[PDB]
Parts: C-alpha cells; sequence; structure tokens
C-alpha cells in the first residue's frame, strides 16, 4: 500500500512545522540546550524527507538562519563549504533566500546584519578579516546598501569606530530579528500538531 | 455551462515534456522500467497527435480513469513546439550521492526549456531526485532544491523521490502534477 509512503510524507510536514515553533520558542527565551536538542531532532527529520514544497523549504530556510545567529560572534565557526565565510555571511546568504513577507522590515534586517558582520571583526581587533568580509559582500563596482562608502572609511582608519557602529549595534539587529520571529510564531502557532497537543492539556 | 445544447471545446488528456541527467548517468535506465512493467499500461501515441520530427510520445494511465501523455527527450527549433503544446514539465535529477555537480549548468538547462514565452507559468514543474536502486547513497532532497535555486523559475514546483528499479515514488510524483492541471 504505497499510500502509507504518502501518510508518512503528511506527517513528516507536521512534525517539520512543529520543530520550527518548538526551535523559535527557545531562540525568544534564551534556553540554549533547548535549541541545540530541537535543532538536532530537526537535522534528522529533514534528511528523512522524501518529497519537497516551496513551503517547507521556506521552514527550513528560517531554521537555518537561527542557528547562524545564535553564532553571530563566534568568528572562527564554520558553516559553509567554503572555509573563508563567517557566520553573519552566511546569515546574509539564507536572508536573502528566504522570499519577503514584510518588506520593510525584511529591508531593516539585512542593512544590520551587513553593518555588524564588519563590526564583530572590527571589535575583537580582526582589521584584516574585517577587510576581506567588506570585500566579499559589497566588493563590486556596482550601487547596493548605501552605507558603502561611510564602513570603507571606518575599515581604512584602522579602529573600531564605536561611533557609527553604536547606533547600529549587535542588540539592535537582535531587537529587529526578534520582532520577526514573533510574526512567525503567530502565523505557525496554529499548526496541526500544536493545536490537538493543546486540548490534551486542555483537560 | 456556457453551453446547454452544444457540445464543448475538445480538451485532450494532459502532456508532459521529460529531460534531464538522470535519463543518461544512472546505471539502472528509468525510461526501460517505465515501458517494460505495469498498472501503468504504456501504449504507442497516436499518429494524430504528432510532432513534427518529435512523434506521438507514449501513453500512460493510472486507473484506466486517469490517462496522460509523456514526451520524452534525450537532447535539449522544433522542441519549442512542445514547450507550447504541453501543460507540465518534468525534471529527471541525479539525486546519487557520489556524483558532483555543475549545478550552474542544470539550472540555464531548465531555465531555458522552461520560459513563460512559450506557455502559461502556471504550469507545474516535477523535479524527480532519482537514484539506480534502494541500496545506493542518495543526496537529501532539500539539497537539491536548494542547489538548482527553483525559486528564481517561477513556477510551482515538487522535489519527489524516485528509484529506477521498482519505480517508488514514480506514482506519488505523477499523482501531484495531475492536479495543478485540473487547477487549470
Amino acid at each position: 500500500a504505497g499510500l502509507v509512503a504518502e501518510a508518512e510524507a503528511v506527517a513528516a510536514g507536521w512534525m517539520l512545522d512543529f520543530l520550527c515553533l518548538s526551535l523559535c520558542r527557545a531562540f525568544r527565551d534564551g534556553r540554549s540546550e533547548d535549541f541545540r536538542r530541537t535543532r538536532n531532532s530537526a537535522e534528522a527529520i529533514i534528511h528523512g524527507l522524501s518529497s519537497l514544497t516551496a513551503c517547507q523549504l521556506r521552514t527550513i530556510y528560517i531554521c537555518q538562519f537561527l542557528t547562524r545567529i545564535a553564532a553571530g560572534k563566534t568568528l572562527d565557526a564554520q558553516f559553509e563549504n567554503d572555509e573563508r565565510i563567517t557566520p553573519l555571511e552566511s546569515a546574509l546568504m539564507i536572508w536573502g533566500s528566504i522570499e519577503k513577507e514584510h518588506d520593510k522590515l525584511h529591508e531593516e534586517i539585512q542593512n544590520l546584519i551587513k553593518i555588524q558582520a564588519i563590526a564583530v571583526c572590527m571589535e575583537n581587533g580582526n582589521f584584516k578579516e574585517a577587510e576581506e568580509v567588506f570585500e566579499r559582500i559589497f566588493g563590486d563596482p556596482n550601487s547596493h546598501m548605501p552605507f558603502k562608502s561611510k564602513l570603507l572609511m571606518i575599515i581604512s582608519q584602522k579602529d573600531t569606530f564605536h561611533s557609527f557602529f553604536q547606533h547600529f549595534s549587535y542588540n539592535h539587529m537582535m531587537e529587529k530579528i526578534k520582532s520577526y520571529v514573533n510574526y512567525v510564531l503567530s502565523e505557525k502557532s496554529s499548526t496541526f500538531l500544536m493545536k490537538a497537543a493543546a486540548k490534551v492539556v486542555e483537560s | 455551462v456556457t453551453s446547454f445544447l452544444h457540445s464543448l471545446i475538445i480538451q485532450n488528456e494532459p502532456r508532459f515534456a521529460m529531460f534531464g541527467p538522470g535519463l543518461e548517468e544512472l546505471n539502472t535506465s528509468l525510461v526501460l522500467s517505465l515501458m517494460s512493467s505495469e498498472e501503468l499500461c504504456p501504449t504507442a501515441g497516436l499518429p494524430q497527435r504528432q510532432i513534427d520530427g518529435i512523434g506521438s510520445g507514449v501513453n500512460f494511465q493510472l486507473n484506466n480513469q486517469h490517462k496522460f501523455n509523456i514526451l520524452i527527450l534525450y537532447s535539449t527549433p522544433q522542441i519549442q513546439k512542445v514547450c507550447e503544446v504541453v501543460d507540465g514539465f518534468i525534471y529527471v535529477a541525479n539525486a546519487e550521492a557520489h556524483k558532483r555537480h555543475e549545478w550552474q549548468d542544470e539550472f540555464s538547462h531548465i531555465m531555458a526549456m522552461t520560459d513563460p514565452a512559450f506557455g502559461s507559468s502556471g504550469r507545474p514543474l516535477l523535479v524527480l531526485s532519482c537514484i539506480s536502486q534502494g541500496d545506493v547513497k542518495r543526496m537529501p532532497c532539500f539539497y537539491l532544491a536548494h542547489e538548482l535555486h527553483l525559486n528564481l523559475l517561477n513556477h510551482p514546483w515538487l522535489v519527489q523521490d524516485t528509484e529506477a528499479e521498482t519505480l517508488t515514488g514514480f506514482l506519488n510524483g505523477i499523482e501531484w502534477i495531475l492536479e495543478e492541471v485540473e487547477s487549470k
């Protein structure tokens, strides 16, 4: 009964949405160990999928984005086959792949990630790496993100230009990302597994 | 409907174009197993449905009450007429782990073949992630959708795991694209 293999796809679609929603909650509340366990469950479930749609792919991208942000300050961790990419540069690529739902907020989060990707290098004393990151993000004779001229100056004058990074800090990036996660929590809070699970708890 | 006493404009069964690296790089042939087997009733196509220099394809069915036609292509002027008459596309990918891809070309190949200049964009695209047989190491379907940037193409899509020897997954995939057809 190949219908079974099709019933496994449905149950799998449900588990995926449930793990995402649970990962988003651990991110918002600061539960590192819960985040790690839910991450390992999600990793395996993704490996076992037999089919895929654009909706499920977007849900996967959201989980990936959060794992990179959580390691934003861990400069030597590597997430991509190319060893030169830092965690924030990896988060930015993923964010470019998630189809926009809230144009304004999406563009704000994007500009803040581009800025911090360099700032975390500057504040640790890695002037050379910041220069490498800058070249990989803005390195292209064309007009994108208008902060290019400012950040180039900051890099030349090899010293943490706190003055600027203060008004577009790590904390300000984290606040905007957590406002996005709330919009995700509200939408997915109505998925099959979560809803059914609540009724049992209410009894 | 708009006509109670007159017959309607004829609707011929759904037709699909099928191409891809999976049609030659696999140790076991997918087309042979499709042909050389049943529950599916493969028959030669009718000469009337001929598409200059290409033919009339192969006919199949799910259960006597569900029929569709497929034009198999092992290369890439004439194909364009196919891209216009066909209702959907089927890309057969090589999902064997030991393989290394040139994700750039594959994307383009699909890109060309599926241009809205030859037809609507509501036409579904089915990607078959195929391997020779059940004991071969396979690359997960998520990785495939990601490396092929399927969203840039603008066509609704689906990736389904398939096995050339037993045809596992083939049915569930066909069944899906037959609905994006009744959605038209």
